[PDB]
RNA sequence: CAUUGGAGGGCAAGUCUGGUGCCAGCAGCCGCGGUAAUUCCAGCUCCAAUAGCGUAUAUUAAAGUUGCUGCAGUUAAAAAG
RNA sequence: ACGAUCAGAUACCGUCGUAGUUCCGACCAUAAACGAUGCCGACCGGCGAUGCGGCGGCGUUAUUCCCAUGACCCGCCGGGCAGCUUCCGGGAAACCAAAGUCUUUGGGUUCCGGGGGGAGUAUGGUUGCAAAGCUGAAACUUAAAGGAAUUGACGGAAGGGCAC
């Protein structure tokens, strides 16, 4: 979003977004992604749109800011491919965290232990997150999802347009919508390059 | 004494919030009883349909329990429904009680075509479905009563709905799924769209956004 | 010889092995008399068995990052792992090699980056049918 | 509405949603009205007005709520891109 | 079964013509 | 043969709009359609639109509003005598609050109040809301 | 109602299709409600080609198999277990015996 | 079919007289069988002659000999 | 001294009592009488209009169970091979 | 017809076997002639696979071929042959992209059902050599016949643990 072409479009992005892969997504497509793509191979694979990447990311880097009292809204998985990242996303945001394992009820069943009152429902993937996102259509809360050429995309009402099959994209993604969420908010003002680095947020086997 | 517990009913007793337009903006599942237990004290007008059993066959004694249709109302534009399934019919009576409690629902009242006095009726002509009846509802005017049978008499008056023609093009001796469409119809009456509509709300900011300030505590 | 058994130990190992682990045994004859004071129960029978499958839990505990319990040692070290270094990978690797099929789409955006133009571009019949 | 003699229409006005100019009904749940922040763009940074966005509520379920609050948002002037 | 109905009908129906033929 | 293109029209945008298209593409026209098009804006359900120009038939794109229900088509084609107005008023649309009839006759195209407020009535063939 | 999609058979844009007859059965059934299995193997069930190369001419002999398109009736197939029945939904599914 | 052209008369009362010719409350009313089959030729009253009093079976589920006259 | 139909639900009143014991009768529908009968015959009591009440048979509405408004044809009776 | 099978087996099952199965000429007009589901017309989600023609040409492959052109190859289009999933929506459900765009009742038009039985019967006509086909009531017995789905038990239906 923004007519500020230093949030848009500047190479501090591409220089990492080449690097990871960022510019395909996969094979065959659902008819609900052609808004998100300019090119095509003579390879097999769609090469997403970036800029419309960051465009809708930059939305949803809005609608977490609109979040006007962080403490109420759910960053989930249930896959460890992006379990690391949602930790180390919440952690740092303070809206709270779900992965790995999930209990239908939580937010949708009235009497519940754990019984949690989200008011935003962050989801690795829809292909990932079968039944919450069902209980996200269940419940007044809206939704916010990556999106892949591939992937089925409904109920999704926030869409991020790129590949979620791995981990060093998605980590990009974690990475830099981290920095562009908390740019957006303002406690970033282009002071500094933020110093974490993707490796951070490619899915490990913790053996350090 | 008594306590709410899901974070909109905690507001409701925190009656920062007035009315159910505050909700009915937003159509949120308020999955709690107590908030219109809350938004009323008294005058509850209810009605204690019927009990129809249901029961499976076994090879003993086969296990037989009941369902007890009750209805709410108030003769003024709030009404609603309740249906229990329990062992015993007064578990059954209590549980269609707690459900029509909280299944109200407020209805867009208009006239038979007049412009004057209070709205009595549904704005237009209309029809509800479910189950194999489909009930036409036809608004009228000053001295035309209800015309009904006893269930569409009842769930009209009781809905506020002073004067009014059935037809049904179904089964009404089908009373469950007769009340469900004739409940349905009355629910259905914000679906049309009229040049009395057709303009841009001004999106009165979410309870949550607005009143966040008790919102953030557990 | 022995049976599967039961959630009244089930439910005394996941308490016991969550707090008392520290200062939970190794061996079988140290779980039991650390039972003896530290444990509730209405008979010798309980016990015996949760000494039994505590003697299960070391057998279970120092044998890798272990899914059937948790313990502190295992939080812990999971998190601090977790907690790391970035080792200089905002580059994320070395030159890179990229499609001028991308190149041309970020002509539209008027982007280029460290490239080399790699070249994958005749296909040899695709998707099995 | 409430007119002046008494032409009552409206008991209220409903959240109509924009999202594809259609009105919804009383008892709904996919009908949203989510906020969105508004930005200052001296450094891009929030700033206290409100980009909102209510679709009626079945076209999630068809999935296509990302491409009417694309269409929305862009006509809303607070994304401005466009390839 | 109608099948054999329909047979039993048949073989009833070529007596009754017979014997209306006869005479 | 292909027949009644008012027909084909008054399927084409409840087809398309319950769907929610903004606009809508229909092949086949006529004047006549054009003139229901202009009914319709008068009150306002639909917007402006276009005239896509193929002398084989004439497409037609509108634009589809939230200020509509469905309008019917009738085969045959009747007339209003100026008695049974208000029985059509009454039992074919759902509203006399918006809505209303349609008849062609000899004055001009329009809907049941100014057909009755210029005092001639006509052939029904179009009711909306 | 119906218990089946295509009910067993394959006739699907096509007039009336040709009879072939089980021979576990000796039923005529159409082809396309029949059910068809294409066999292979050597002539001794088992390994017996391994005493077949024992005292042989040449060492073991490139082994010309038996190539059968074998036939079973709908109810043949069940008395002689080709398959058995799946859920009302795992029916839909398919898994022909290798 | 169901076919629904104006000038349709002809077509449409006659084949909707034929179709018509289905309901028993027409052909119970609407040819000479009923009247002239009637156990009497119609009347509320049946007067007549008394010829002999006897009892009539029941079926067993409702047990009874009731008192019947041939009149 | 004013009655005519009821006293099980449907369908407006008694989980009425002596009987009688599937027995007569009631029940246009269900079933009720097969000794611990809310359907029979009587006593009180209550239900419904009322100088009325039904009985019985033609007539209508309910009806979208004639489909003109305005039917259905996979399975329900229904589409020529 | 004959041996067994079995109280009956006139049957299954085993052995022969006229008519039939075969051809040609004229009849015979039927059924589960079942997608039990008219026909013409438009539209409404996708693809995993399909068949022909017209067609855009990376890389294959073949004739001395680039240019004639076969198999390819990723595919567009047209109406054709279809499976899969999807709340598009309808119904009582199974389910069906049609059994959808139906009370928010109407693109056009041939056949046709009116509670069950009596009954495809009588009767009359008409074709048939024949058996019958088409045509088609009535008195009379009835307040139930009928479908669709859930649970019990049945199964010499199968697939799995277990009892001396």
């Amino acid at each position: 979003s923004g007519a500020l072409d230093v949030l848009q479009m500047k190479e501090e992005d591409v220089l990492k977004f080449l690097a990871a892969g960022t510019h395909l997504g996969g094979t065959n497509l659902d008819f609900q992604m052609e808004q998100y793509i300019y090119k095509r191979k003579s390879d097999g694979i769609y090469i997403i749109n970036l800029k419309r990447t960051w465009e809708k990311l930059l939305l949803a880097a809005r609608a977490i800011v609109a979040i006007e009292n962080p403490a109420d809204v759910s960053v989930i998985s249930s896959r460890n491919t992006g379990q690391r990242a949602v930790l180390k996303f919440a952690a740092a945001t303070g809206a709270t965290p779900i992965a790995g394992r999930f209990t239908p009820g939580t937010f949708t069943n009235q009497i519940q232990t754990a019984f949690r009152e989200p008011r935003l429902l962050v989801v690795t993937d829809p292909r990932a997150d079968h039944q919450p996102l069902t209980e996200a259509s269940y419940v007044n809360l809206p939704t916010i999802a990556l999106c892949n050429t591939d992937s089925p995309l409904r109920y999704v009402d926030i869409a991020i347009p790129c590949n979620n099959k791995g981990a060093h994209s998605v980590g990009l993604m974690w990475w830099m919508l981290a920095r562009e969420v908390l740019r957006m908010r303002g406690t970033i003002s282009r002071e500094h390059p933020w110093e974490v680095m993707p490796d951070l947020y490619f899915y490990r086997d913790p053996e350090e | 004494e008594w306590m709410p517990v899901t974070k909109l009913g905690r507001l409701m007793k925190d009656v920062k919030i007035k009315s159910l337009e505050e909700i009915y903006l937003f159509s949120l599942p308020i999955k709690e009883s107590e908030i219109i237990d809350f938004f009323l004290g008294a005058s509850l007008k209810d009605e204690v349909l019927k009990i129809m059993p249901v029961q499976k066959q076994t090879r003993a004694g086969q296990r037989t329990r009941f369902k007890a249709f009750v209805a709410i109302g108030d003769y003024n534009g709030h009404v609603g429904l309740g249906v229990k399934c329990s062992k015993e019919v007064a578990t059954a009576i209590r549980g269609a009680i707690i459900l029509a409690k909280l299944s109200i629902v407020p209805v867009r009242r208009g006239y038979w075509g007049n412009k004057i006095g209070k709205p009595h009726t549904v704005p237009c002509k209309v029809t509800g479905r479910c189950g194999s009846v489909l009930v036409r509802l036809i608004p009228a005017p000053r001295g035309t009563g209800i015309v009904s049978a006893p269930v569409p008499k009842k769930l009209l008056m009781m809905a506020g709905i002073d004067d009014c023609y059935t037809s049904a093009r179904g089964c009404t001796a089908t009373l469950g799924n007769f009340a469900k469409a004739t409940f349905d119809a009355i629910s259905k009456t914000y679906s049309y769209l009229t040049p009395d509509l057709w303009k841009e709300t001004v999106f009165t900011k979410s309870p949550y956004q607005e009143f966040t300030d008790h919102l953030v505590k557990t | 010889m022995g049976r599967v058994r039961t959630k009244t130990v089930k439910k005394a190992a996941r308490v016991i092995i969550e707090k008392y682990y520290t200062r939970l045994g190794n061996d079988f004859h140290t779980n039991k008399r650390v039972c003896e004071e530290i444990a509730i129960i209405p008979s010798k029978k309980l016990r015996n068995k949760i000494a039994g499958y505590v003697t299960h839990l070391m057998k279970r505990i120092q044998r890798g990052p272990v899914r059937g319990i948790s313990i502190k040692l295992q939080e812990e070290e999971r998190e601090r792992r977790d907690n790391y270094v970035p080792e200089v990978s905002a580059l994320d690797q070395e030159i890179i090699e990229v499609d001028p099929d991308t190149k041309e789409m970020l002509k539209l955006l008027d982007f280029g980056s460290l490239s080399n133009l790699q070249v994958t571009q005749p296909t040899v019949g695709m998707n099995f049918k | 509405m409430q007119s002046n003699a008494g032409e009552f229409v409206d008991l209220y006005v409903p959240r109509k949603c924009s999202a594809s100019n259609r009105i919804i009904g009383a008892k709904d749940h996919a009908s949203i009205p989510m906020n969105v922040a508004e930005v200052d763009k001296v450094t891009g940074r929030f700033n206290g007005q409100s980009k909102t966005y209510a679709i009626c509520g079945a076209i999630r379920r068809m999935g296509e709520s990302d491409d009417s609050i694309l269409r929305l948002a862009k006509s809303h002037g607070i994304v401005s891109q466009n390839f | 079964r109608a099948k054999w109905r329909k047979k039993r009908m048949r073989r009833l129906k070529r007596k009754r013509r017979k014997m209306r033929q006869r005479s | 043969v292909r027949m009644n293109v008012l027909a084909d029209a008054l399927k084409s945008i409840n087809n398309a709009e319950k769907r929610g298209k903004r606009q809508v593409l229909i092949r086949p026209c006529s004047k006549v359609i054009v003139r229901f098009l202009t009914v319709m804006m008068k009150h306002g359900y639909i917007g402006e639109f276009e005239i896509i120009d193929d002398h084989r038939a004439g497409k037609i794109v509108v634009n589809l509003t939230g200020r509509l229900n469905k309008c019917g088509v009738i085969s045959p084609r009747f007339d209003v005598q100026l008695k049974d107005l208000e029985k059509w008023q009454n039992n074919l649309l759902p509203s006399r609050q918006f809505g209303f009839i349609v008849l062609t006759t000899s004055a001009g195209i329009m809907d049941h109040e100014e057909a009755r407020r210029k005092h001639t009535g006509g052939k029904i063939l179009g009711f909306f809301f | 109602t119906k218990k089946r999609r295509n009910n067993g058979r394959a006739k699907k844009g096509r007039g009336h299709v040709q009879p072939i007859r089980c021979t576990n059965c000796a039923r005529c059934v159409p082809k396309d409600k029949a059910i068809k299995k294409f066999v292979i193997r050597n002539i001794v069930e088992a390994a017996a080609v391994r005493d077949i190369s024992e005292a042989s001419v040449f060492d073991a002999y490139v082994l010309p198999k038996l190539y059968v398109k074998l036939h079973y009736c709908v109810s043949c197939a069940i008395h002689s277990k080709v398959v058995r029945n799946r859920s009302r939904e795992a029916r839909k599914d398919r898994t022909p015996p290798p | 079919g169901k076919c629904r052209g104006l000038r349709t008369a002809r077509k449409l009362r006659s084949h909707r007289r034929d179709q018509k010719w289905h309901d028993k409350q027409y052909k119970k009313a609407h040819l000479g069988t009923a009247l002239k089959a009637n156990p009497f030729g119609g009347a509320s009253h049946a007067k007549g002659i008394v010829l002999e009093k006897v009892g009539v079976e029941a079926k067993q589920p409702n047990s009874a000999i009731r008192k019947c006259v041939r009149v």
